[PDB]
């Protein structure tokens, strides 16, 4: 039962964050 | 002296300023400035 890391932190590369967030300001 | 007064009056004359003063008036009021909006914009540019 030794735990191992669980998922790692995410990158989530810049370029979907802001096209997400350029559909998000256009759809507000 | 009175060819140079006139001659100070005909050069004071050609030295107005509030014409410049009312020009960029109209062009300030023409473009409309403003800031008022979201707090920053997201856009789409090809780099080269």
């Amino acid at each position: 039962r030794k735990l191992v890391h669980d998922k790692e932190l995410a990158a989530e590369d810049e370029q979907v964050f802001l096209m997400k967030q350029q559909s998000l300001l256009a759809k507000q | 002296g009175q060819k140079l007064k006139q001659d100070g009056d005909s050069f004071r004359m050609k030295l107005n300023t509030q014409e410049i003063f009312d020009d960029w008036a109209r062009k300030v009021q023409q473009r409309n400035l403003g800031v008022s909006g979201r707090i920053f914009t997201i856009e789409s540019t090809r780099v080269r």
